[PDB]
RNA sequence: GAGGCAGCAGUUAGGAAUCUUCCGCAAUGGGCGCAAGCCUGACGGAGCGACGCCGCUUGGAGGAAGAAGCCCUUCGGGGUGUAAACUCCUGAACCCGGGACGAAACCCCCGACGAGGGGACUGACGGUACCGGGGUAAUAGCGCCGGCCAACUCCGUGCCAGCAGCCGCGGUAAUACGGAGGGCGCGAGCGUUACCCGGAUUCACUGGGCGUAAAGGGCGUGUAGGCGGCCUGGGGCGUCCCAUGUGAAAGA
RNA sequence: UAGUA
RNA sequence: AUUGAAAUC
């Protein structure tokens, strides 16, 4: 464009928006679930993929994932919700902290620990 | 009409130089000149003369090459290789003395107009002067 | 009233004073009218006390009573100290 | 802190003989004169063409692993270098020289970084008479490095004075070895040390 | 002597009549360290002779570095197509900080601080001409001189 | 020192006011083109002495009104009805601009 | 009728989440007072929280052709590994002793209620810092190992359970899932999520474009606006130069 | 007809 | 059962 035109119009600043709205920031949000249910996923895949809905302090009501290799989520189980896409799962925009309120951490989980919240055995200890 | 006589002037030398012409015109002004005159100076043209052609006034520009190169495609290296307006009508560019810019580690020019009057960027810079960056070559 | 006094710079259990003029009804050490020495009380340093005595005097000149211990000092470099 | 653990095991893995034990890894088994193979069980096995990455990073894990530093003290040390008047990959190696838990192992009152450090950190050490126990200390040129009169009758510190006797010692050290005094002379220039690494990866694994 | 980095290698593909049929793709300079290095591009059936033919070829294509102290004389930008790249003389102490293709070249050529950019196309092949291209363009005080004085 | 300006008197439509127009132009922030710009003051006339097309030097003031500021310093020329007409121009471009 | 913590603390509510209803006016500073002093949740300190930055610790030197255990194995072997066990050496913690600077003024006396000289009181932090003596081998976790990117083998599992930042892994030999061995990377931290700049010359002033990739207005007329040939002279608004003033402190 | 070159 | 499946006996 001419720099009159420049001088005119300027540029703009492209902004895309949120991935998450967890809201306010928030890095974290907490939530009520409302269903549990199993879900086909997608592409080339097949599994009966774990999910939750959830209805959200900040008024919202997302569906949000629950990884770990098997889970304690029932109707009205309260829990922490951290964001990050599952993928297979389209509309699925978020997960689940495990370890925080009634959502248990992974029982004998001995890896990757930190994530699926699973206190330090002393089994070998 | 012509929008930038000057601009224009560059670039009629620019289109010349590629097809390795002896000689090119440019309409003639005094401005015009002043630039040319450091061209010659700094060792882009072998010169220029004014000559009258349809009976106006026109600039005659002789151009300068190297020598004839070795392999496939002996084409001569060029003096000018690039020759660049700056401050062009719809944009006009001044620099003070601070801010003058030094073209290719020096082994370039920035023809530069001043109060004290048309000038290389060294000779400005001694002169303390700064001004309209008008173009620059290498 | 303008005043000849102490600012704190330094950190903690580190105090270092700052010998400022400066409205009375300014924070402690809040912006200043000008800088006029400088204090260590802890004497760390060979040079733990300086004030430019013409300036002192100068403020003195045109009325700011000095804190009672911002003029001790000034009274250690003699800015009261004539003939 | 430090690194704790196996060391002349690192001695291996980079390749090229470390000297982290002292008097050991330097007498028939570094481990690089019986194992000279990076650990594990593919240890011995084909190398690949390693990348350009993996090149750059060892050689800094080298320089680093070599001075026993922190990678986040190491770090600082560089960036705090760079900036700093001159050429940079030198410097850096001259302030990582700098440090007294290597001056006094480059002088001789210790065998190892390792153990010369403990000796900073039990205060058996002086920076002009002054106790000093940092390891840190930036020790600059004029400064005495001495052995605590208070420490000087260890079997530790006898023995490894004892051997440095006769030993000749750095183009930029001072040593009078009976009253167990040393000096720091000057910063030591890039071909004073005869440093098994090349500092121009070490910058570049800082700049992408 | 000469000393060889590859640059990059890659496995091509063409079509006959039931299934794919593959060649290779070598990218190797070569260079003295000293004002001397060469650009070239190998094709074979394996990868071995492609990277020997870009060897051999390679030599075949050398090149003018003057080398004003570990840098180049001056700043020059070159576009190969949808691929520039921009060279800049740096005092001692900075390094080649470049990418894995520009780097490759310049260090062999006896380059050690210079300072860059691939813009446009980051295609490596077509970055790697820019850039010998960019190379054998660079002149001195001597030759400007000489140009200029007739 | 009381900033003193020069325009064209646009109006004096108003009693013992003269409406001026003062232009300035500058190197554009971002951009570099050199691009003009333009302000009315009210300026203060207790004789009604100046009119359409003076071009006035102007000085800041002690406040006369409220957005009076300015009091007519001299006169610089008289006639210029042209820059008046490029003024009345551009407002009644406005007119159809609408919907 | 009474009231108005967005003063310091603290409570409660919302929330993913944010401290002690602490000590002291000893210092600095403010108010009133001729002064002695009185007031000061300004302040100066201690408390809590890896929330951040910095320093330091969990040892140091010896020590097998190499214990056992576990992991591989082509059944000879390879690895964890100088690692441990074990021998010497130093001696974080902890015990005892001593012990601050921060505070010399206002005030009194001399001199003259001035200058100058002399004297007295006063420490919250605190029996903390620091010094001297004694003295114990005394904490390691977290992430990762298909490509990008540094690090690989064996079981289990069989489009299941599950992974996944993008590209993509899993359908009975999975370096990608879960586990173990090993390895890489950091280290009192390591990861995660959220947000900002970067890379992104991907709003392009520096620094981009529009035949077919997204992009020429269906075509004109001409409004404001942008832009303007060759020569001379005046003005000096743009532009340039010199001096000078300003650009507080902190920060860099 | 789905995953799969 | 067929092929790993979906469908189908």
């Amino acid at each position: 464009p001419t720099i009159n035109q420049l001088v005119r119009k300027g540029r703009e600043k492209v902004r895309k928006k949120s991935k998450v709205p967890a809201l306010k920031g928030a890095p974290f949000r907490r939530g009520v679930c409302t269903v549990v249910r199993t879900v086909t996923p997608k592409k080339p895949n097949s599994a009966l993929r774990k999910v939750a809905k959830v209805r959200l302090t900040s008024g919202y009501e997302v569906t949000a994932y629950i990884p770990g290799e098997g889970h304690n989520l029932q109707e009205h189980s309260v829990v922490l919700i951290r964001g990050g896409r599952v993928k297979d799962l389209p509309g699925v925009r978020y997960h689940i902290v495990r370890g925080v309120y009634d959502a248990a951490g992974v029982k004998d989980r001995k890896k990757s620990r930190s994530k699926y919240g699973t206190k330090k055995p002393k089994e070998a200890a | 009409m012509l929008t930038d006589p000057i601009a224009d002037m560059l670039t009629r030398i620019r289109n010349a130089t590629r097809v390795y012409k002896e000689s090119t015109d440019v309409p003639a002004s005094r401005f015009k000149e002043e630039i040319l005159r450091i061209l010659a100076r700094e060792g882009f043209i072998k010169g220029y003369e004014r000559v009258d052609v349809d009976g106006k006034p026109y600039l005659r520009v002789y151009l300068k090459y190297g020598p004839r190169r070795q392999g496939p495609d002996p084409r001569p290296e060029q003096v000018i290789h690039h020759i660049r307006r700056i401050s062009k009508p719809g944009r006009r560019v001044y620099v003070g003395v601070k801010e003058i810019p030094r073209v290719r580690r020096g082994l370039g020019i920035a023809i530069l107009s001043t109060s004290k009057g048309v000038l290389t960027d060294r000779e400005a810079r001694k002169l303390g002067v700064g001004g309209e960056l008008i173009c620059e070559v290498w | 009233m303008v005043k000849i006094r102490l600012a704190r710079f330094g950190s903690k259990h580190n105090p270092h004073y700052r010998i400022v003029v400066t409205d009375a009804r300014r924070k402690r050490d809040g912006k200043y009218i000008e800088k006029i020495g400088y204090y260590d009380p802890r004497k760390t340093t060979p040079d733990w006390l300086k004030v430019d005595v013409e300036r002192a005097r100068y403020w003195l000149s045109v009325g700011a009573q000095p804190t009672d211990t911002a003029r001790r000092l000034l009274r250690q470099a003699g800015v009261f100290r004539q003939e | 802190g430090r690194y704790i653990g196996p060391v002349c095991r690192l001695c291996r893995r980079e390749g090229v003989k470390l000297y982290l034990k002292g008097e050991r890894c330097y007498s028939p088994k570094c481990a690089m004169e019986r194992r000279p193979y990076p650990p594990g069980q593919h240890g011995q096995k084909r190398a690949r063409r390693p990348s350009d990455y993996a090149v750059r990073l060892r050689e800094k894990q080298k320089l680093r692993r070599i001075y026993g530093i922190s990678e986040r003290q190491f770090r600082n040390l560089f960036e705090e270098a760079s900036k700093k008047k001159g050429v940079t990959g030198s410097v850096f190696l001259g302030l990582l020289e700098s440090r007294l838990d290597n001056v006094v192992y480059r002088l001789g009152f210790a065998v190892s970084r390792r153990q010369a450090r403990q000796l900073v950190r039990h205060g058996h050490i002086t920076v002009n008479g002054r106790r000093v126990d940092l390891p840190s200390y930036r020790v600059r040129p004029g400064d005495e490095i001495a052995v605590a009169e208070k420490s000087r009758n260890l079997e530790l510190i006898r023995q490894n004075l004892e051997a440095m006797k006769g030993r000749k010692v750095g183009p930029w050290l001072s040593l009078d070895v009976e009253g167990m005094k040393g000096k720091f002379l000057r910063l030591p220039d890039r071909e004073d040390l005869a440093l098994p690494v090349n500092e121009q990866l070490v910058i570049e694994f800082y700049s992408r | 002597d000469f000393e060889e980095k590859m640059i990059l290698i890659r496995r091509t593909a063409r079509m006959q009549a039931g299934g794919r049929r593959f060649r290779f793709g070598a990218l190797v300079v070569v260079g003295d360290r000293q004002g001397r290095v060469g650009l070239g591009f190998g094709k074979a059936p394996e990868v071995p002779l492609a990277v020997q033919k870009a060897g051999y070829y390679a030599r075949r294509n050398m090149v003018e570095v003057p080398l004003q102290n570990g840098t180049i004389p001056h700043e020059i930008e070159v576009e190969f197509g949808a691929s520039k790249i921009v060279l800049k003389p740096a005092a001692p102490g900075t390094g080649v900080i470049a990418g894995a293709v520009p780097r490759a070249i310049l260090e062999l050529a006896g380059v050690t601080d210079i300072l860059t950019k691939e813009l446009g196309s980051r295609n490596p092949i077509n970055i790697a001409y820019a850039t010998m291209e960019a190379l054998r363009q660079l002149r001195t005080k001597a030759d400007v001189e000489r140009l200029r004085k007739g | 020192p009381k900033k003193v300006l020069t325009g064209v008197v646009v109006s004096d439509k108003m009693q013992k006011t003269v409406t001026v127009l003062v232009e300035r132009q500058f190197p554009h922030p971002l951009y570099g083109k050199v691009i003009k710009r333009s302000k009315k003051y009210l300026a203060h006339d207790p004789e009604e002495k100046y009119k359409l097309g003076d071009v006035v030097e102007i000085i800041e003031s002690r406040p006369i009104s409220k957005r009076k500021r300015f009091r007519v310093l001299r006169l610089v020329e008289s006639g210029r009805m042209d820059l008046v007409e490029k003024y009345l121009i551009r407002r009644q471009n406005y007119e159809s601009l609408s919907k």
